[PDB]
C-alpha cells in the first residue's frame, strides 16, 4: 500500500487549519513571496486595469506537518490539497474587481522538515492609474500590491524569496516561454517590501510586498492608423494659397473639408483616450492645434476671397494700400457720329473698371503668398515640436530615481 | 499552537451561531459601524449608479466568546472565520444592482474579553440621484444607506464609529474631487408602535467633477463651429461658396452630434448645460444659413423682374452705410449701317441701365452682409457667455 | 405531516442517489425527454448563439421509490428535492458556453408506482450555424441536442415525452399559450423533435429539437434598403443635370458618401462568417459600383462638354456616332484717318467671324456631351431597375420548406 | 438566553424536517400571501428588452410546527431563523432573462408564537418585457413580473395577494408597493399604473405547477426630453432647410449642394436612431416613419432642383421653347403665383456684318433669359407645393406622437383603478 | 440496484481520495491524456486569446477501486462522481483568462479492474502568439500546453492517447480552416537534478483564415476609392469641381477608415497587409490632391504677370503631344469717332494676345493632366498588385 496514505492520515489527524502554526507566543511566521510573470494579457486604459497571468510562489514553515523520514520508508515530500491546510491569506489588494484570491487552489508541497511550498497560478486585474500626458508615446508604471488580509506584522513577516542567499528583488520572467505583449514592452520589474508608517504593526496593512511593472507602449498601430493620416490630411490646408481667388477656385471647399476630416479624426480618437481629466493627451493636443490652425486658414481664405473680389463700386482702392502692397511687399451723320462717340466712351469706362478689378486681384495674390509662408512655418514647427516631445519621452534609466541599483538578476 | 487549538475547540463546542450574543433576550447587541472608502471606481449618470470599493468595519461584543488568558498560555487574541460566529446582517438599503450584504467572509479578530473586530471588503453599487443641470461642471451628492435588515433597534442597535467616513487610504479618482463627506444615524418609527425604532446610517459623499476631458472633447469644437458660423457673412457672394461653407459647418456639427451622443449622459430628467449650448449652436448655424440664402437671393435679383422698393433704397443705400465706421466700403446699305449703329448705341443704353440696377441690388446685399457679420459675432459672444459664465462664477 | 416524515424516512434509509435504478443487472432505464419553449430570447448572429428559456419534461421510473398508499393515509405522490434522488444527466450538448446543466433545480414528483417526473427550468445558450446568404430575408434551422452526458444506450433508453393525458408521444417542442412570448423578430415555422443515432458509434443516442424560424426583415428593409433606393435614384438623376450647372460631381460623389455611410451603419449588424456574402451586402456593393460608374461617366461627360478647337480635334467616329445615329434613337435631334478706321472695322468684323466659328465647334462638342449624357441616363436607369428587381425577387423567393425534414 | 432553549426545542427536539410542507394532514393547502415592493426601477434598456428592477419580495404563511407558548418560556414574542433551517416556499420569477430565478439575499425569517412566518428577501430581477416601438420616443411600455411556484402544485400550496387592514376590514394589496419617501424616480421612465393580479388558468389542472400565478404589472411612460432635444428638433430644422433650395437662385451654383447636404444630415440622424431601438418588426417607430417620409420628400426636392437646373440652362442651339411652355410658365402660373471706292463698300459691309452678329447674339440672350424665367416659375411652384406638405406632415406626425397617453385605466375591461389610495371595498 | 448499492458502499468505505493510486510510493500513475476538439469558439487577435470547446479524456488505473464481478451479480462497470475519487490535476499552462483546471466534475466510468475513464468538458481560453503580417490572408499556429501541476514525472506520468487531437466530431468554423494539428510530449529537466523529469503535452492547431468577409467588407471599397482618385485627372479645370471630387474621395476614405478601425484588429506587433494598403491609398489620394492643386494653379496662370519659360513650351507644346497617339488632342466729332473705333480695334488686339497666352497655359495644364492620368492609373495598378501578390502566390 501507499505509505503516503498512512503518513498523511497521521499528519492531518488532530490538525486544525484555523490555527496559525505559531510555535509559541511571540513567534512570527515568515512568509516569502516570489512572483513569476507568465503573460501580460493587456492594459485597458478605459478601465485603468492591468490584466496579468502570474505564478505566485508562497513559502512558510508549519511545524505541525513535520515527520521523521526513517519511519515512513524515506518519504520526504507529500502533496496535500491547500483547502485542508492553514494558509497565509496573501491577497492582491489593488484589484479592480472583488477578486482577492488566487484562481486555482493547487496542492501544497510539504517537506518532512515542515517547509511548505505553494505555487498557485492566478489571473489578476490590478489598478494602474494611467499617465495620459504623452499618450500614445507614453510609458506606464503599474504595481501589484500583495499583503495578508488576515494577519498583522506581529503574526506574519512578509519577505521576498531568497535563492542561494541572494534576495530575489524582481518579478521573475522565464526568457524562453514568455511572450511579448504586442502593445507593451517591459523595461523594469523591481520588487520591494513597503511599509505604511501611518499605521502600527497591527491592522494587517502595515507591511506589503509591491511588484512593479514599468512598461513602454509600442505606438506603431497609432502611428500608422491615426497619426500619419491625420498629419497628411492636416498638411493639405497650406494648399489653399495656390488656388485662384474666384468662383471655381474652391478655397473654402478645401479648407472646410480638411476641418471636417479633422472632426472625424476627433471622433475616432475619442474612443481610445482614457476618460481621466488630469492631463490632455499629446494626440489630443495635436488635434486641437491642427483644428485651430485650420480655423485660422479658413478665416484667411475668407479674407483673401473678400479682398480679391472687390469692385470699384462696393469699395475704393486708396493709393495708400496700393503703395503698401504693390510696393514694399445732314442729321443722320450727326446721329451716327454721336453713336460712335458714345460706344467708344462706354468701352473705355468698362475697360477701366476691369483694370481696377485686376489691381484688387493682384493684392489678393500678394496676401496669399505672405500668408502661405507664415502658415507653412507655423504648421511645420507645431507638428515637429508636438511629435518630437513624444519621441524624447523616455523611460527612466533606473527603476527608482534615487536608487543606484538596477534590480535585475 | 496547541494552546490556541484547545482554546478554539473549547470556544465553539456549545456555540450556536444563530442566537444573538446577549445574556438576556430583552437586551440588545451594540454594533459600532464604520465605513472606509478605498476607491471611487466609477459614476454612471445614465443609470444613476455609483460604484465604490470600501471596507465595512464592524465591532461588537460576544459574551459567549470569553476566556481567561492564564488558562491558555497567555493568548489574548485569535483570528476566527467569520462563518463560525454570529454576524450582524448589515444590508446596503439603496443598493442598485450589486450585492445587498457582505459576500467576502474574511476572518475576524476576537479579544479575550469577547470584543470582535470585523472589516470585510465590499463593492457597493448604490443608487445615486444624479443632477445633470450643470454638466460637466456638476456637483453630485449621493449616499450609502446601511442598516440591519431583520432586527429592529430593540434587538440590534448600530452606532457610527466616527462623524464621517474614513478616507485615510483613498485613492485619488482622476475624475472627481471629494468636497465633503459625513455620516448620520436616523431613528425611524411607524404608526404601529413607538417602542420599536428602526435604525440606519447614511454616509454621503459630495463630489465635484473635474471638467477638463469634457471641455477639450466637446466644448472647444463647438466654439470653433460657432466662430466659423458668422464667418460666412464676410465671404462675398461672387465666390459661389457661401452655401458651401455654411452647409459644411452644419454637416460638421451634425457629425459632431455623434461625439456628443456617445459622450454626454443620456438622461431625460433635465437638459444639461452643454445640451443647451449645443442646441444654441445648432439654431445659430441654421439661422445663419437661412439669412445667407436670403442674401444670395437678394444679390442676384434682376432689374427686369424686381424693382428696388423705395424704403430699401432709403435705408440700405443712404442711412446705414453712413453709420458703419469699421467698414471701408464706399458711401442703299449706308442707311442700314447707320440704323445698325444707332441700334447698337441704344442697346448699350439699356445694358448700362440694367447693370446699374443690378449693381444697386449687389450693394444692398453687401450692406446686409456687413450688418449681419457684426450682429452674429455679437450674438455668438453673448450666447456663449450667458450659457457658461452664470455657472462658472459660482465655482 | 407526520406520515410524510415516516414515509420519507422509510424510502431513503438505504437509498443511494449515485446508483442508477436497475432491478436486475442489465436493465435499462427508460427516460422520456420533452421540451417546453417559454421564450426564444435571442439569436445573436455575431456569435452564432441562440438563447432560449425552456422547461425539460423528464420522466423515468425508480423501482426503489415504491410504497403502498393504503399504509400511509393514502399519500399518492411526494415532492422530493431533486438532489435526493438519482436523476439522468440529461444535458444540452451543443451549448455555446460551458453550461451543460439546468439552472433551476425544481424538486421532483415521485408517485407511489415509482414514476419520477422532473420539470427543471433553464436559460440555454445553444450554438446553431447561421446560413448567411439571404440575410436579412433568411430562415434559420437551429437545433438543441439533448442526451445523457454519462449514461449510454446500454444504460438508458431515451424516448419522446407523452401528452398531458399520456396516450401517444409528443414529437414536438411544446408551446404553452398561457406562458409564451413571441420574439417579434422571428416566426416559428416548425418545431419538430427526433431521435438520432450514429452508425459508427452504437452507444450514442440523443433527442434533438429543431426550431425552423423565419426573420421579419422590416427593420433592415426600412433602415438600409429605403435609403439605398433613394441614393440609386440620385445616381440616375446625375445624368439629367446640365454640365454647366457645375453640380454633377457634388451629386454623384455625395451619393457615394451616402452609400459608404450606410455600409458603416450595416457593419455592426451583419454576421462575420466567410462562407458566403449576404444578399444585403451584395445589394450594397451593386449600388456602390453603380454609383462609382456614374461618377466615372459624369467625369467623361464633363470632359467632353469642355472641349474646344484650341485643344481637341473632333474625330470622325465620334461625330458619326453621337451626331448622326444616336440623337434620333434617343429623341434629341438638336484720307489716312478714313483708311485707319476702315481697317479697324474690318479687323473687328474678322474677329467676330472667327469667334463665331470657334463657338460653333464648341457647340458641336457640347451637343456630343449632351447626347452621351442622355444615353447614359437611359442605360443606367435600365441597369439599376433590372438589378434591383432581380435581387429583390431572389430575396423574396427564400422560404423555409413545407416539410422540416426532421 | 431563553431563545437558545426555545430554538432547540423547535428544531432539534421536535425533529423539524425542512423538506416537508407545514400541513397536519397531507391533503390541506398551505396559503402563501406575497407582496412586492419596488425599491427602484433601474433600467429598461430597449435594445434587448430587459427590465432591471430592485424589489423586495414579501412572503407570509403559517407553520404549525413553529408555534410555542410564550409563557412557558420567557415572554419571547418573536424569533429570527435563517431560511436554511425552516421550510421556505420557493417562488421564482418565471419570465427572467439572465437565469436568475431566486432572490438575491436569503435573509432571516420572522416567526411569531402563533406560527406566523414572514420573509422579506430583497432581489434584483432582470425580466423580459417586449417593447412596443410604435410611438417611440413618445411611447409607454407595459412590463410584467410573473411569479410562479414550481416546487408544488396548486393542490398543495395556494398563492395569494397579501392583505392589509385600515379600519377592521382587510383588503387585498392589488398593487406594487412604493414607499413615497425612499423611492427615487427613474431618470427616463414615469410609473403610471402598477397593478397586481393572481391569475388562474382553467385550461390547466390544479395538480400541476402551471396552474397558479401572481403577476405584477408596471405601466411606465417614457419622458421624451433627451430625444426631443438631441434628435427631433435638429432633424426638423435641418429638414426645413431643404425648402430654401427653391429660394436659392440658379446662378448661385449651390442648389444641389444644399439639398444633398440636407439629405446627408438626415442620413446621419437615421444612423443615430437605428442604434436606439430593438430589431423587432411589429411596427415602424414614429421617428422612423418621420425619417422615411422626410428623406423621401428631400429626395423629391433634389429631383425637382435637378429638373429646374436642366430647364434653366437650355439654349436655342439645343432646345426649342415651344409656345405651350411659354404660355404656361410665363403667363398663367406667374399670375396665379403672384410672382413679381471699294474701301468704303468694304467698310459698310463690315459694319453691316457686325450689326447682324450683334442682333443674333441679342436674340440668343433674350431667349436664354426666357428659359431662366421658366426655371424661376418652376421653383416658385415647387416651393408652394412642397413647403406646406413638409410642414403639415411634420406637425401631424408629431402631434399624433404627443397624443399617446396611457389609457388611464389598466385592464381595459376592468373598472378598478388598482390604486393604493382606493382599495376594493 | 441493490448489488451496485452494496458495491459502492463497500468500495468507498476506507478510500482516501487525497492519496495517489499506486500500490507502492515508488511507482507512478500512468495517465493517458487525449484532447478532443469539439468547436473553435473564437480567435481574439487583439488580446491573442483562442477560445475552444474541448473534451479532455483521461485514463488511469486505481487498484483500490477493483472488485470481483461474481460477488455483485456480474456488475462490470459503474459510474461514480468524479469528486469521490482521486483525480489528476491537469492544468492548462498557457491559460490566458479562463479556468486553469477542469471545473465540471462529471461522472467517470470505472471498470472492475480499476481502470478509470474520465472525459470532462472544458472551455480553454489559451494564449497564443498571433502573427498579423498577412492579415486577412494569415495562418495562425496556436497551442494548448497541458501538464500535471504538482507532481513530477516520477510520481505521475502523462502520455498522449494518440499523436493527433481528436477532431472526429469537430464543428466547421465558418471563419477558419484547420490545416493541421498534432500533439507532442516534452521532458523538461532542471539544473537541480536529472532524475526528476517534468512532463507536459502540447497540442497545436494550424488554422487558415477564410478571407471572404474581410475582402468584401474592406478591400473592395479601398480599390474603388483608389480608382476614383486616379480618375480625378480626366476632369477639366474649367468645371470647377476638381477639388470637390478629390476631397470628397478623401472624405469617403476617412469615413471608411472609421469603418476599418471598427472592423480590423487593433494589434500593434506589426503592420498588417490591410494596414499597408490603407496607408498606401491615403498617400495616393494626398499626392493626387497636391498635383491637382499644381495643375489648377498652372491653368489659371495670368499671362500679364507670368511668361511661359522656353523649356516649358518646348516640352509640353511641341514634343509631348506628338507621342500621345491614343489621345485626340490637337497637335469735329468725326475725328473723335474715328479715334474711338481705332481704340476699340487696338483693345481687341490686346485682348486677343492675352487670350492666346492664357490658352497656351491651359494647353500645358491639359497635357500635364493627360500624362498624370496615365501615370496614376499605372501606379494604382502596380501598388494594388504589389501589396497582395506575394501573399496570394504563397498560397
Ligand atoms: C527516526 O526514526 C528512526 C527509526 O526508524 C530512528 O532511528 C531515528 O532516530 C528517528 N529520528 C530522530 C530524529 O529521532
Amino acid at each position: 500500500e501507499n505509505e503516503e496514505g498512512r503518513l498523511i492520515e497521521k499528519l492531518l489527524g488532530d490538525y486544525d487549519k484555523r490555527i496559525i502554526p505559531a510555535k509559541t507566543l511571540d513567534h512570527i511566521i515568515d512568509v516569502t513571496l516570489k512572483l513569476t510573470l507568465t503573460n501580460l494579457i493587456s492594459l485597458n486604459e478605459k478601465e485603468e486595469a492591468l490584466t496579468t497571468n502570474v505564478w505566485i510562489e508562497i513559502q512558510w514553515n508549519d511545524y505541525r506537518l513535520s515527520w521523521n523520514t526513517s519511519e515512513y520508508e524515506g518519504i520526504d515530500l507529500v502533496r496535500i490539497p491547500s483547502e485542508l491546510l492553514w494558509l497565509p491569506d496573501v491577497v492582491l489588494e489593488n484589484n479592480v474587481d472583488g477578486q482577492f484570491e488566487v484562481a486555482y487552489y493547487a496542492n501544497v508541497l510539504v517537506y518532512n522538515d515542515g517547509s511548505m511550498y505553494w505555487l498557485p497560478p492566478a489571473i489578476y486585474r490590478s489598478t494602474c492609474p494611467i499617465a495620459v500626458t504623452y499618450f500614445p508615446f507614453d510609458w506606464q508604471n503599474c504595481s501589484l500590491v500583495f499583503r495578508s488580509q488576515t494577519y498583522n506584522a506581529h503574526e506574519v513577516n512578509l519577505q521576498l524569496s531568497a535563492e542561494e542567499g541572494e534576495a530575489v528583488e524582481w518579478i521573475h520572467i522565464d526568457p524562453e516561454d514568455f511572450t511579448e505583449n504586442g502593445e507593451w514592452t517591459i523595461r523594469h520589474r523591481p520588487a520591494k517590501k513597503n511599509y505604511n508608517w501611518q499605521l502600527t504593526k497591527d491592522d494587517t496593512d502595515f507591511q506589503e510586498i509591491i511588484f512593479f511593472l514599468i512598461i513602454q507602449r509600442k505606438p506603431l498601430f497609432y502611428i500608422i492608423n491615426i497619426i500619419a493620416p491625420c498629419v497628411l490630411i492636416s498638411s493639405l490646408v497650406v494648399l489653399v494659397y495656390f488656388l485662384p481667388a474666384q468662383a471655381g477656385g474652391q478655397k473654402c471647399t478645401l479648407s472646410i473639408s480638411v476641418l471636417l476630416a479633422q472632426t472625424i479624426f476627433l471622433f475616432l480618437i475619442a474612443q481610445k483616450v482614457p476618460e481621466t481629466s488630469l492631463n490632455v493627451p499629446l494626440i489630443g493636443k495635436y488635434l486641437i492645434f491642427v483644428m485651430f490652425v485650420s480655423m485660422l486658414i479658413v478665416m484667411n481664405c475668407v479674407i483673401v476671397l473678400n479682398v480679391s473680389l472687390r469692385t470699384p463700386n462696393t469699395h475704393s482702392l486708396s493709393e495708400k494700400i496700393k503703395h503698401l502692397f504693390l510696393g514694399f511687399l445732314a442729321p443722320e451723320i450727326k446721329s451716327c457720329v454721336e453713336a460712335c462717340n458714345f460706344i467708344a466712351k462706354s468701352t473705355k469706362e468698362q475697360n477701366d473698371s476691369g483694370s481696377e478689378n485686376e489691381n484688387w486681384v493682384l493684392i489678393g495674390k500678394v496676401i496669399d503668398k505672405a500668408c502661405f509662408w507664415i502658415a507653412l512655418l507655423l504648421f511645420s514647427i507645431g507638428t515637429l515640436a508636438i511629435f518630437l516631445t513624444g519621441h524624447f519621452n523616455q523611460v527612466p534609466e533606473f527603476p527608482f530615481p534615487g536608487d543606484p541599483r538596477k534590480y535585475v538578476p | 499552537s496547541e494552546h490556541e487549538t484547545r482554546l478554539v475547540a473549547n470556544l465553539l463546542e456549545n456555540y450556536n451561531k444563530v442566537i444573538r450574543p446577549v445574556e438576556h433576550h430583552t437586551h440588545f447587541v451594540d454594533i459600532t459601524v464604520g465605513l472606509q472608502l478605498i476607491q471611487l471606481i466609477s459614476v454612471d449618470e445614465v443609470n444613476q449608479i455609483v460604484e465604490t470599493n470600501v471596507r465595512l468595519r464592524q465591532q461588537w461584543i460576544d459574551v459567549r466568546l470569553r476566556w481567561n488568558p492564564a488558562d491558555y498560555g497567555g493568548i489574548k487574541k485569535i483570528r476566527l472565520p467569520s462563518d463560525d460566529v454570529w454576524l450582524p446582517d448589515l444590508v446596503l438599503y439603496n443598493n442598485a444592482d450589486g450585492d445587498f450584504a457582505i459576500v467576502h467572509m474574511t476572518k475576524l479578530l476576537l479579544d479575550y474579553t469577547g470584543k470582535i473586530m470585523w472589516t470585510p471588503p465590499a463593492i457597493f453599487k448604490s443608487y445615486c440621484e444624479i443632477i445633470v443641470t450643470h454638466f460637466p461642471f456638476d456637483q453630485q451628492n449621493c449616499t450609502m444607506k446601511l442598516g440591519i435588515w431583520t432586527y429592529d433597534g430593540t434587538k440590534v442597535s448600530i452606532s457610527p464609529e466616527s462623524d464621517r467616513p474614513d478616507l485615510s487610504t483613498f485613492m485619488e479618482s482622476g475624475e472627481w474631487v471629494m468636497k465633503d463627506y459625513r455620516g448620520w444615524k436616523h431613528w425611524v418609527y411607524y404608526t404601529c408602535c413607538p417602542d420599536t425604532p428602526y435604525l440606519d446610517i447614511t454616509y454621503h459623499f459630495i463630489m465635484q467633477r473635474i471638467p477638463l476631458y469634457f471641455v477639450v472633447n466637446v466644448i472647444i469644437p463647438c466654439l470653433l463651429f460657432s466662430f466659423l458660423t458668422g464667418l460666412v457673412f464676410y465671404l462675398p457672394t461672387d465666390s459661389g461658396e457661401k452655401m458651401t461653407l455654411s452647409i459644411s459647418v452644419l454637416l460638421s456639427l451634425t457629425v459632431f452630434l455623434l461625439v456628443i451622443v456617445e459622450l454626454i449622459p443620456s438622461t431625460s430628467s433635465a437638459v444639461p448645460l452643454i445640451g443647451k449650448y449645443m442646441l444654441f449652436t445648432m439654431i445659430f448655424v441654421i439661422s445663419s444659413i437661412i439669412i445667407t440664402v436670403v442674401v444670395i437671393n437678394t444679390h442676384h435679383r434682376s432689374p427686369s423682374t424686381h424693382t428696388m422698393p423705395q424704403w430699401v433704397r432709403k435705408i440700405f443705400i443712404d442711412t446705414i452705410p453712413n453709420v458703419m465706421f469699421f467698414s471701408t466700403m464706399k458711401r442703299p446699305d449706308v442707311k442700314s449701317a447707320i440704323e445698325g449703329v444707332k441700334y447698337i448705341a441704344e442697346h448699350m443704353k439699356s445694358d448700362e441701365e440694367s447693370s446699374n440696377a443690378a449693381e444697386e441690388w449687389k450693394y444692398v446685399a453687401m450692406v446686409i452682409d456687413h450688418i449681419l457679420l457684426c450682429v452674429f459675432m455679437l450674438i455668438c459672444i453673448i450666447g456663449t457667455v450667458s450659457v457658461f459664465a452664470g455657472r462658472l462664477i459660482e465655482l | 405531516s407526520v406520515m410524510e416524515d415516516t414515509l420519507l424516512s422509510v424510502l431513503f434509509e438505504t437509498y443511494n442517489p449515485k446508483v442508477r435504478p436497475a432491478q436486475t443487472v442489465g436493465d435499462k432505464v427508460t427516460v422520456r425527454v420533452g421540451l417546453t419553449l417559454t421564450n426564444l430570447l435571442i439569436l445573436n448572429e455575431k456569435i452564432e448563439e441562440m438563447t432560449t428559456n425552456v422547461f425539460l419534461n423528464l420522466a423515468w421510473t425508480d423501482y426503489r421509490l415504491q410504497w403502498d398508499p393504503a399504509a400511509y393515509e393514502g399519500i399518492k405522490d411526494l415532492r422530493i428535492p431533486s438532489s435526493d434522488v438519482w436523476q439522468p444527466d440529461i444535458v444540452l450538448m451543443n451549448n455555446n458556453d460551458g453550461s451543460f446543466e439546468i439552472t433551476l433545480h425544481v424538486n421532483v414528483l415521485v408517485q407511489h408506482t415509482g414514476a419520477v417526473s422532473w420539470q427543471p427550468s433553464a436559460i440555454y445558450r445553444s450554438s446553431c450555424t447561421i446560413k448567411v446568404m439571404y440575410f436579412p430575408f433568411d430562415w434559420q434551422n437551429c437545433t438543441m441536442v439533448f442526451k445523457s452526458y454519462t449514461y449510454d444506450t446500454s444504460e438508458v433508453t431515451l424516448q419522446h415525452a407523452l401528452d398531458a393525458k399520456g396516450e401517444r408521444e409528443v414529437k414536438e417542442i411544446v408551446i404553452n399559450k398561457d406562458a409564451f412570448t413571441e420574439n417579434g423578430q422571428w416566426s416559428i415555422e416548425h418545431k419538430p423533435s427526433r431521435k438520432n443515432w450514429r452508425s459508427d458509434d452504437p452507444s450514442y443516442e440523443d433527442v434533438t429539437f429543431y426550431l425552423i424560424i423565419q426573420r421579419k426583415p422590416l427593420f433592415y428593409i426600412v433602415y438600409t434598403i429605403i435609403p439605398c433606393i433613394l441614393i440609386s435614384i440620385l445616381a440616375i438623376l446625375v445624368f439629367y443635370l446640365p454640365p454647366d450647372a457645375g453640380e454633377k460631381m457634388s451629386l454623384s460623389i455625395s451619393a457615394l458618401l451616402a452609400v459608404t455611410v450606410f455600409l458603416l451603419l450595416l457593419a455592426d449588424k451583419v454576421p462575420e462568417t466567410s462562407l458566403s456574402v449576404p444578399i444585403i451586402i451584395r445589394y450594397l456593393m451593386f449600388i456602390m459600383i453603380l454609383v462609382a460608374f456614374s461618377v466615372i461617366l459624369s467625369v467623361v461627360v464633363l470632359n467632353l462638354h469642355h472641349r474646344s478647337p484650341n485643344t481637341h480635334t473632333m474625330p470622325n467616329w465620334i461625330r458619326q456616332i453621337f451626331i448622326e445615329t444616336l440623337p434620333p434613337f434617343l429623341w434629341i435631334q438638336r484720307p489716312q484717318d478714313l483708311k485707319e478706321a476702315v481697317e479697324a472695322i474690318k479687323y473687328i468684323a474678322e474677329q467676330l467671324e472667327s469667334a463665331s466659328e470657334f463657338d460653333d465647334l464648341k457647340k458641336d462638342w457640347q451637343y456630343v456631351a449632351m447626347v452621351a449624357d442622355r444615353l447614359f441616363l437611359y442605360v443606367f436607369f435600365v441597369i439599376c431597375s433590372i438589378g434591383t428587381f432581380s435581387i429583390f425577387l431572389d430575396a423574396s423567393h427564400n422560404v423555409p420548406p413545407d416539410n422540416p425534414f426532421a | 438566553n431563553e431563545e437558545e432553549r426555545l430554538i432547540n426545542d423547535l428544531l432539534i427536539v421536535n425533529k423539524y424536517n425542512k423538506h416537508v410542507r407545514p400541513v397536519k394532514h397531507n391533503n390541506e393547502v398551505v396559503n402563501i400571501a406575497l407582496s412586492l415592493t419596488l425599491s427602484n426601477l433601474i433600467s429598461l434598456k430597449e435594445t434587448d428588452e430587459t427590465l432591471t428592477s430592485n424589489v423586495w419580495m414579501d412572503h407570509a404563511w403559517y407553520d404549525h410546527r413553529l408555534t410555542w407558548n410564550a409563557s412557558e418560556y420567557s415572554d419571547i414574542s418573536i424569533l429570527r431563523l435563517p431560511p436554511e433551517l425552516v421550510w421556505i416556499p420557493d417562488i421564482v420569477l418565471q419570465n427572467n432573462n439572465d437565469g436568475q430565478y431566486h432572490v438575491a439575499y436569503f435573509c432571516n425569517v420572522l416567526v411569531r408564537p402563533n406560527g406566523y412566518v414572514t420573509w422579506l428577501p430583497p432581489a434584483i430581477f432582470r425580466s423580459s418585457c417586449p417593447i412596443n416601438v410604435l410611438y417611440f420616443p413618445f411611447d409607454w411600455q407595459n412590463c410584467s413580473l410573473k411569479f410562479t411556484a414550481l416546487n408544488y402544485d396548486a393542490n398543495e400550496i395556494t398563492m395569494d395577494l397579501m392583505t392589509d387592514t385600515i379600519d377592521g376590514k382587510d383588503y387585498p394589496i392589488e398593487w406594487i408597493i412604493i414607499d413615497p419617501e425612499a423611492f427615487t424616480e427613474n431618470g427616463e421612465w414615469e410609473i403610471i399604473h402598477k397593478p397586481a393580479k393572481k391569475n388562474i388558468y382553467p385550461d390547466k389542472f390544479p395538480n400541476g405547477t402551471n396552474y397558479q400565478d401572481v403577476t405584477f404589472y408596471l405601466i411606465i411612460r417614457r419622458k421624451p426630453l433627451f430625444y426631443v432635444i438631441n434628435f427631433i428638433t435638429p432633424c426638423v430644422l435641418i429638414s426645413f432647410l431643404a425648402s430654401l433650395a427653391f429660394y436659392l437662385p440658379a446662378e448661385s451654383g449651390e442648389k444641389m449642394s444644399t439639398a444633398i447636404s440636407v439629405l446627408l444630415a438626415q442620413a446621419v440622424f437615421l444612423l443615430l436612431t437605428s442604434q436606439r431601438l430593438p430589431e423587432t418588426a411589429l411596427a415602424v417607430p414614429l421617428i422612423g416613419k418621420y425619417l422615411m417620409f422626410i428623406m423621401s420628400l428631400v429626395t423629391g426636392v433634389i429631383v425637382n432642383c435637378g429638373i429646374v437646373l436642366n430647364f434653366h440652362f437650355r439654349t436655342p442651339s439645343t432646345h426649342v421653347l415651344s409656345t405651350r411652355v411659354k404660355q404656361i410658365f410665363l403667363e398663367k402660373l406667374p399670375r396665379i403665383l403672384h410672382m413679381s471706292h471699294d474701301e468704303i463698300k468694304s467698310g459698310i459691309d463690315s459694319t453691316n456684318y457686325i450689326v447682324k452678329q450683334i442682333k443674333e447674339k441679342n436674340a440668343y440672350d433674350e431667349e436664354v433669359g426666357n428659359w431662366n424665367l421658366v426655371g424661376q416659375t418652376i421653383d416658385r411652384l415647387s416651393m408652394f407645393i412642397i413647403t406646406p406638405v413638409m410642414v403639415l406632415g411634420t406637425i401631424f406626425i408629431f402631434v399624433m406622437g404627443n397624443f399617446n397617453h396611457p389609457p388611464a385605466k389598466p385592464f381595459e375591461g376592468d373598472p378598478f383603478d388598482y390604486s393604493s389610495d382606493h382599495p376594493r371595498c
